[PDB]
RNA sequence: CAUCAGACACCACAAAAGGUGUUAGUUCAUCUAGACAGCCGGACGGUGGCCAUGGAAGUCGGAAUCCGCUAAGGAGUGUGU
């Protein structure tokens, strides 16, 4: 019998977060989140991907499980 | 043998002893009388600390600042007439208000002199303290004596 | 007069370590000024007591690392309800006087420090 | 000004355990057990240890974070009241009429029952709630105790129980008569 | 014969009120302004007078 | 957030005055030189100061509005007699 908090674990967003972009021009790539700007904006870079390095806003782009 | 403390106050020359001390085995009426061999210099208004050991009454003299300040001052007066306040501005005591208030008990935690007083020399409310001047704001200019009497 | 006033502060306080050679961090708490005015007349000779604020004595002793460093291990000592006992007499005769003198039914001394050093005493 | 995330931390002692489903939480420990449905409140629980709950609110505005202080709250009281309990002491007032208060079972129901309240003949009555027992004091003069385990539960039957005794058309403040919450404190006699 | 130890608690609960200039709400007796909406939540405040 | 929501010119109305309801902003002071709020203690001595003396010691009432120890404590913020 102990502290049972069950889990209510999101996805973060965080420096290092890789993103799906969805809407605009890329519409479906892989990018990273570079340098988190505020509640809505964040920066994101896809160099592999071929996304150039820009602002976005969270309505255009969806958070993937993965980090690094 | 007991010890009995009570503190006895203002009167001119014989001015309810009886509500304080009759629990401590000592009269009422003789004991208004056995306070005038005390305050009768002293006719100024101070305190006596009376010590009763539980069969006669014995009362001592509470060194008063204060009234030492009064004692440096005028007593003109008599009893319940002079109208007005019944009060004297007197003499300044530039030295005996610095000798005698510094030799009551050395109160109100004093290192000095100077200390003293001032503490008992600028709480001047009814006499003058100077020839030329007023009190409670000499004491910034009083720096005389201090190594004397400490 | 505030900044002023803070300024004593450090004045006198950096005035009072760089004098005196012996500490005593007393304890004493809920004190009250019957007990307190009869320990500023019973000390006019060696020792001088400073009480005040404690968390004041913290930036103090942060501002003061440049001259004498060896009061850095006070700080961790601040906590409590404590006050500065600053005199020459190393461990006996201020530890004598403050401790037993004027109880009734706190006055006790926690830390002793001598240049440089903690002491049980 | 929309904070990014506040925090507080409930501290579990150890006698006790907590159950958080999603915001049902139930807390049980050596006095009972205590539930209590916080899915109106929309607040994030999330347990560093068995002895410390973090709770969250991200992104929330102003009425927003002062609804997770008093969910911190909420859990701790229910945690002091299974831990410890609580207990109101009533004392009453009465300046010439001496209000007779008894418990009586009314079909398994337990009323408080008021009785000669500033002379009157209507019989107050008062439900017992839930957990909460009931006694009198021992060797001081008309005073009645409520201990429990919920808050909300003895508070209430406490304030429920005052309130049947108000004065109505005088002066309230010259008619004092009445019955009073005295001490708020707990069932362990050590604390 | 009210043994005021007693009375006090009960000034505590009927006494020991602010009241409202606007809407004669008693208020609890260090409150900076009523609670009511109708008054538009006033800062104009009294204490409840006392007996005599 | 509205137990009187608001909603697009003319056009079919609302004001002075308020809100610790919420959001921003200006200025000053404290400010990080540990403040504010809370809890635990002090809250002195001269001094029942001078007095009108049944009695007034901060406290029916009047004017002076002081000094020393201070870290701090008022010739006192009311209550009590």
């Amino acid at each position: 019998t102990d502290s049972i908090v069950k889990a209510s674990n999101w996805r973060l967003v965080e420096v290092g977060r890789v993103v799906l972009i969805k809407k605009g021009q890329s519409a479906g790539k892989l990018a990273a989140i570079v340098e988190i700007i505020d509640q809505k904006k964040v920066l994101i870079d896809g160099p592999k991907a071929g996304v150039p390095r820009q602002a976005i806003n969270l309505g255009q782009v969806v958070l993937t499980p993965l980090t690094f | 043998e007991v010890k009995y403390l009570y503190l006895r106050a203002v009167g001119g020359e014989v001015g309810l002893a009886p509500k304080i001390g009759p629990l401590g085995l000592s009269p009422k009426k003789v004991g208004e009388d056995i306070a005038k061999a005390t305050k009768e210099k002293g006719i100024k208004v101070t305190v006596q600390l009376k010590i009763q050991n539980r069969q006669a009454a014995a009362s001592v003299v509470p060194s008063a600042s204060s009234l030492v300040i009064t004692a440096l001052k005028e007593p003109p007066r008599d009893r319940k007439k002079d109208k007005n306040v019944k009060h004297s501005g007197n003499i300044q005591l530039d030295e005996i208000i610095e000798i005698a208030r510094q030799m009551r008990d050395k109160s109100f935690g004093r290192t000095l002199a100077s200390v003293t007083k001032e503490i008992l020399g600028t709480a001047q409310s009814v006499g003058c303290r100077v020839d030329f001047k007023n009190p409670h704001d000499i004491i910034e200019g009083i720096n005389a004596g201090e190594i004397e009497i400490p | 007069g505030i900044r002023e006033k803070k300024a004593e502060y450090f004045a006198k306080l950096r005035e009072y370590l760089e004098e005196y050679k012996s500490l005593f961090v007393v304890g004493v708490d809920n004190v009250s000024s019957q007990q307190m005015h009869e320990v500023r007349k019973e000390l006019r000779g060696r020792a001088v007591v400073l009480m005040g604020k404690n968390t004041m004595v913290r930036r103090a002793i942060r501002g003061f690392l440049s001259d004498l460093p060896d009061f850095e291990k006070l700080l961790p000592f601040v906590k409590g309800n404590v006050g500065f006992v600053f005199t020459n007499e190393p461990l006996t005769e201020i530890k004598n006087v403050i401790v037993s003198n004027r109880v009734a039914a706190g006055l006790t001394v926690v830390q002793v420090y001598d240049n440089g050093q903690v002491f049980p005493s | 000004m929309k904070y990014i995330q506040t925090e507080q931390q409930i501290e579990v002692p150890e006698g006790v355990t907590v159950s958080i489903k999603s915001r049902i939480v139930k807390v049980v420990g050596p006095r009972g057990t205590l539930t209590k449905n916080l899915k109106h409140i929309d607040v994030t629980f999330t347990k560093v240890n068995n002895q410390l709950i973090k709770v969250a609110v991200h992104n929330g505005g102003r009425k927003h974070v002062a609804a997770l202080r008093t969910v911190k709250s909420l859990v701790d009281n229910m945690i002091t009241g299974v831990t410890k309990g609580y207990k109101y002491k009533m004392r009453y007032v009465y300046a010439h009429f001496p209000i007779n208060v008894n418990i009586v079972e009314k079909d398994g129901a337990k009323f408080i029952e008021v009785r000669n309240f500033l002379g009157d003949k209507k019989i107050r009555n008062v439900p017992v709630r839930d957990g909460v027992t009931i006694e009198f004091s021992t060797n001081v003069k008309d005073e009645i105790v409520l201990s429990g385990n919920s808050v909300e539960d003895v508070s209430q039957n406490a304030a429920d129980l005052q309130q049947i005794c108000r004065v109505r058309n005088k002066d309230i403040r010259k008619f004092l008569d009445g019955i009073y919450v005295s001490h708020k404190g707990f069932i362990t006699e050590d604390l | 014969i009210i043994e005021p130890s007693l009375k006090a608690l009960a000034s505590k609960y009927n006494c020991d009120k602010s009241v409202c200039r606007k809407c004669y709400a008693r208020l609890p007796p260090r409150a900076t302004n009523c609670r009511k909406r109708k008054c538009g939540h006033t800062n104009q405040l009294r204490p409840k007078k006392k007996l005599k």
